[PDB]
């Protein structure tokens, strides 16, 4: 079972929406 | 080119703006709630407040631009390092079949704001398909975040 996406999470998918690459440096 | 001192900040400023729908410099429970309700889920009034209360280090109940630059640095410790990737994945694999498709990514795109075109979205997944399966899997989504 899960419990909604945490904070840094929503930031993980949005950060992925950068340009045309994949993976986050963070 | 190379992550500099401005390229990084600009990235966070974008995320801090995505939540601040109005752009007043303070994320409320409704704002973030709208984002959690657009991705395709349903945040709980109680959990939501408890969620925006985690980053809220001031104790006011609202997130701020500075709180952002300071929130992504408090989760990269141990209680949220490898579990945050599995979550970002779920967003892409809404169906939870064990793979991602340019379609699932196109959905998340408009759910956050920008909606990459098609060729780009197609190439974005082709560059990650280290195996060339027409879609991205879990190993890739991770092998790309584990190898620095
Ligand atoms: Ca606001
Ligand atoms: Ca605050
Ligand atoms: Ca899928
Ligand atoms: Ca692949």
């Amino acid at each position: 079972v899960k419990l909604i996406p945490s904070w840094t999470t929503v930031i993980l998918v949005k950060s992925m929406l950068r340009k045309r690459s994949f993976g986050n440096p963070f | 080119a190379d992550q500099l001192t401005e390229e990084q900040i600009a990235e966070f400023k974008e995320a801090f703006s995505l939540f601040d729908k109005d752009g007043d410099g303070t994320i409320t429970t409704k704002e973030l709630g709208t984002v959690m309700r657009s991705l395709g889920q349903n945040p709980t009034e109680a959990e939501l407040q408890d969620m925006i209360n985690e980053v809220d280090a001031d104790g006011n109940g609202t997130i701020d631009f500075p709180e952002f630059l300071t929130m992504m640095a408090r989760k990269m410790k141990d209680t949220d390092s490898e579990e945050e990737i599995r979550e970002a994945f779920r967003v892409f694999d809404k169906d939870g079949n064990g793979y991602i498709s340019a379609a699932e990514l196109r959905h998340v795109m408009t759910n956050l704001g920008e909606k990459l075109t098609d060729e780009e979205v197609d190439e974005m997944i082709r560059e990650a398909d280290i195996d060339g399966d027409g879609q991205v899997n879990y190993e890739e989504f991770v092998q790309m975040m584990t190898a620095k």
